[PDB]
DNA sequence: TATAATGGGAGCTGTCACGGATGC
DNA sequence: GCATCCGTGAGTCCAGGG
């Protein structure tokens, strides 16, 4: 479930860069995903 | 003297201006290189006082 | 006597603790080792 | 309580959802009484006039 | 893979997404050096 | 916290106990010389290491903090004397 | 309730310009600005003053404030005086006043009609440290700039020209406001370039890059130490009210000791020091004790020069130096005898 | 819905000007004003148009409320509510009493009603909302600094937008935002959604939060320490 | 500084007594 | 006035924190 939330944020970033721009890698910023997993594994109850 | 009572009341704009030692005009805090307070911002020694005693 | 330019900021055994030193780890920058920005070295001491 | 305004009315004025009149200067919408609450459409009518474009 | 609907152009790549923590043999995790357990949660089941 | 070389909490209920004993000076020490009365704590340490008796407490700092935080809420909180004349707990340091 | 729902409604009130209405308003703006220029030529007043008075009359006395560039406080009295100096002009000159008023009204209407384009641009700059509404307002500032700088003769639509200034104003705001410790714009650019470089390197490396790999990829001028120092300068503060643990029990601030005020131990050590220095000083004569005190600043906080202590005691600078030295000689002899000041030296 | 008035010479009123019946439009006063409205000088059509509208004074926001509160005469209102206390209906006596409690609180205190509106917002001394470098040189700071910075940015942008005569919609948005920023500084989450720092759901800690509750200044630092 | 571009996303869930506020 | 429908602030002590 936290992975799904991180992926949803990643997809929002993808759609954002799909509007502003002239590659899959260029379109994909992994940071939100990495942030969500980390947030799950460190600061969850 | 000796404290005997404690009053609480609305503060008027003029009362508030009398408290103030300066208007804070800039949203800055401290300078990112010197770590000293920016002028006219939230930590300005010009307004709120010196950071070091007598200096 | 000239006042020195550095002061003592050493790691000391806190009150009520102590024992035998059994390991030290020493990670210093410039050595497959990279620490968060601005720290030159970390030292860890294990006491049993 | 002081001004005899309800919670909804005070919100609508305070957060820019409705106007309130301090001088109707002889307006008419039954004329305009002081301390009356007019929507932006109503206030636009009374302050700038009625009009409409048709294609 | 990125497809432009009108051009038909298709670009494909393997992109790196970061890291996923692995469970050790005994069922725990190693998050920033410290062992951690994800504790199961009980809740009301979905349904009608 | 032990790691911060911390002090013990003398909470609301500990205060009630001292009040119920009428131990007024013990309690005033807990609230001033032993916590956040700055000149009080300095002067009490000095008096003890000199073998003198502890001085009379003055205002705790956290009440000064409370006054300033209420001033930020647009409230004027004034310590008066029996003739209703202001008393400055900030010793001039905050009046232009 | 929801302020952006409210603002989207207010914006949906004004309908969208047709090409014809667009061009008409832009034309009226250009010509009104030219008319203000001509009115300055005629009247000898200040084009800014005239623009402000025309604006004051178009807008109303509801919005009539002072302007920072104007040399004269814009007060209804002065705007009435200037409006009367204007209204007294001949018909062929007073023609330009009607031109200018028409221009200002067109300007307001052109902004208001293009408020939606700002929203459609600003919805894409979220999550970068500014609230949605804050981005909308900064973009609105960009739109105002656009309206004042547009040239309808070029036959480009307004949207094209306005998007450039709107992006300009949104990005300027993000880089001027997003950080609690404000960082100059060019440094923000360097920091963000460093971020993108690191991200490209990780995407090719399957892990995070070292300082050195980042330095390579940033090219010449960049070594590892400069990368590290930039990352250090980029660190944002963390909140004192950050929760420590599950409950609302404790906050990060709870564990931060005050390093500034002297501890009760330090204060008492300073006090025992002052008293022991006075004790040891009383073993000298009034003059050698006093000379030492003036020369070390133990009296008025500052250390006087030998010439000042000498002029005070009515004696040569050499004489005062010699009596300072014998005072020190006496202090050292006594201190070696009793060892009463040693422990204060650390 | 406008009234047209053709002219044959120089007109005495310019576009934007506001006019009441009996006002001198043009032709040396030959053409006058019939209806209340707003002047639009059409040079192409050579007519002085007047769109029918009153010069009504209706405001929004704390400026309006501050005016109305400045205007209150407390003695007069007290007299009226005492007259209201003689009413038969129990509910009207209830309402009059509740209002009169506030009226006489302001009367006996010496406070002014309008002081419930802020013009100058106070700023807490910086050592009560510190910016401190922890061990390691990294920085920690109170949420109040971010709440103040929001307020200051919104105010400064409002002063600039007023200088450029921005359209009303824009000023109204900015003013709504200024009210909410003051509201978040003083009592975050009381009206609306709480302000949070980016990348966190935690509400910033406001001045009200500092005083109240088991963790507030009173119970945590003044009734025990 | 100019092709043209014109209204957003997120929710979110097993409490309770009580003072004040809205419908009857 | 007479009920209902709302918001809101509250919940022992200590410790440590990952
Ligand atoms: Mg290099």
């Amino acid at each position: 479930d936290q992975f799904r939330v991180g992926l949803a944020r990643l997809a929002r970033g993808v759609r954002e860069r799909m509007l502003m721009g002239s590659t899959p890698a260029k379109l994909v910023n992994s940071r939100p995903l990495e942030a969500a997993i980390r947030e799950f594994f460190s600061r969850s109850q | 003297k000796e404290v005997r009572k404690v009053r609480i009341a609305l503060a008027s704009p003029e009362k508030i201006r009398s408290w103030s030692y300066g208007e804070v005009e800039k949203p800055e805090t401290i300078n990112y290189r010197t770590l000293k307070p920016e002028r006219d911002g939230l930590f300005d020694e010009r307004i709120f006082g010196p950071i070091k005693d007598y200096e | 006597e000239k006042a020195r330019d550095v002061k003592d900021t050493s790691l000391r055994v806190p009150p009520g603790e102590g024992g035998i030193v059994v390991r030290t780890v020493r990670l210093r920058r410039g050595d497959g080792v990279e620490l968060k920005p601005g720290v030159r070295e970390v030292v860890r001491v294990y006491v049993a | 309580t002081l001004l005899d305004l309800s919670a909804t009315e005070l919100e609508q004025v305070l957060y820019f959802s409705k106007y309130i009149v301090l001088d109707p200067k002889g307006a008419i919408l039954v004329p305009v009484e002081k301390r009356q609450l007019l929507t932006d459409e109503e206030y636009r009518e009374l302050r700038y006039g009625k009009q409409e474009t048709y294609p | 893979q990125l497809i432009h609907k009108d051009t038909g152009l298709i670009k494909e790549d393997e992109v790196f997404l970061g890291h996923i923590p692995l469970m050790t043999e005994d069922g725990s995790f190693i998050i920033n050096g410290a062992d951690r357990v994800i504790v199961s949660q009980i809740h009301r089941s979905p349904g009608v | 916290g032990k790691a911060q070389f911390g002090g013990q909490r003398f909470g609301e209920m500990e205060v009630w106990a001292l009040e119920a004993y009428g131990a007024a000076h013990t309690l005033q020490e807990m609230l001033t010389l032993k916590s956040d009365d700055i000149e009080g704590r300095n002067a009490a340490y000095e008096a003890i290491i000199k073998g003198e008796d502890v001085p009379e407490p003055s205002v705790p700092e956290s009440f000064r903090v409370l006054v300033k935080e209420l001033q930020a809420l647009a409230l004027d909180v004034q310590t008066l004397d029996e003739k209703d004349n202001p008393v400055d707990i900030f010793e001039g340091l905050a009046s232009k | 309730s929801d302020p952006v729902r409210q603002y989207l409604h207010e914006i949906g009130q004004v309908p969208l310009l047709t090409l014809e209405e667009e061009v008409e308003l832009a034309r009226k703006v250009e010509e009104g600005m030219e008319a203000i220029k001509k009115l300055s030529e005629i009247t000898g007043l200040d084009p800014d003053l005239i623009r402000e008075v025309v604006r004051a009359k178009i807008l109303g006395s509801a919005r009539v404030r002072h302007i920072p560039g104007l040399k004269e406080t814009l007060d209804p009295k002065t705007v009435e005086e200037i409006d009367q100096k204007l209204k007294s002009l001949p018909k062929e000159h007073k023609r330009y006043l009607h031109i200018a008023r028409e221009g200002e009204a067109a300007r307001q209407h052109l902004i208001e009609a293009n408020l939606r384009l700002v929203v459609s641009i600003a919805k894409k700059y979220t999550g970068r440290g500014l609230s949605f509404l804050d981005l909308i307002q900064e973009g609105n500032q960009g739109l105002i700039r656009a309206v004042e700088k547009f040239e309808y003769k070029r036959r480009f639509k307004f949207s094209t020209y306005a998007t450039w200034w709107i992006r300009q104003a949104i990005n300027r705001a993000i880089a001027d406001q997003a950080r609690t410790i404000r960082i100059p714009v060019h440094m923000v650019e360097t920091i963000n370039k460093l971020s993108r470089t690191a991200r490209q390197l990780q995407q090719e490396l399957g892990r995070e890059p070292t300082y050195e790999e980042i330095a390579e990829a940033m090219g010449p001028g960049w070594d590892a130490k400069r990368v590290e120092e930039t990352l250090k300068i980029a660190q944002e503060p963390v909140s004192l009210e950050t929760p420590i643990g599950d409950e609302k029990d404790s906050f990060y601030g709870d564990f931060i000791p005050d390093e500034h005020l002297p501890s009760p131990v330090d204060a008492a050590t300073q006090s025992l020091l002052s008293e022991e220095l006075e004790k040891a000083l009383s073993k000298l004569s009034e003059r050698e004790a006093m000379v030492l005190k003036l020369r070390k600043g133990l009296i008025d906080g500052r250390e006087h020069t030998l010439e000042e202590v000498g002029a005070f005691f009515g004696v040569t600078r050499e004489r005062i130096r010699q009596i300072e030295n014998k005072a020190l000689r006496k202090l050292k002899y006594h201190e070696s005898r009793t060892r009463k000041l040693r422990d204060f030296l650390d | 819905k406008a009234r047209v008035y053709p002219f044959e010479d120089d007109v005495e009123v310019s576009t934007g000007d506001r006019v009441a019946p009996g006002d001198v439009l043009a032709d040396g006063g030959k053409v006058k004003s019939d209806v209340y409205g707003r002047v639009e000088v059409d040079l192409v059509r050579n007519v002085v148009r007047v769109v029918e509208s009153y010069d009504i004074d209706a405001r929004m926001g704390a400026e309006a409320i501050q005016q109305l509160l400045k205007e209150l005469d407390l003695e007069a209102l007290e007299k009226e509510l005492l007259e209201e206390m003689k009413h038969p209906s129990r509910a009207r006596r209830a309402k009059a009493r509740k209002r009169l409690e506030v009226v006489r609180a302001f009367l006996d205190s010496g406070n002014r009603p309008e002081w419930m509106i802020l013009e100058a917002v106070p700023v807490l001394p910086p050592d009560l909302r510190p910016m401190v470098q922890v061990d390691g040189g990294r920085f920690a700071t109170s949420d109040l600094n971010d709440l103040y910075r929001r307020l200051i940015n919104r105010n400064n942008r409002l002063k600039k937008l007023l200088a450029q005569g921005a359209p009303e919609i824009i000023i109204r948005n900015e003013k709504r935002m200024l009210q909410e920023a003051v509201d978040a500084l003083l009592d975050n989450g009381r009206r609306g959604a709480p302000v949070t720092n980016p990348g966190s759901d935690r509400p910033l800690r406001s001045l009200t939060d500092i005083l109240s509750g088991k963790q507030g200044r009173f119970r945590q630092n003044l009734l025990g320490k």
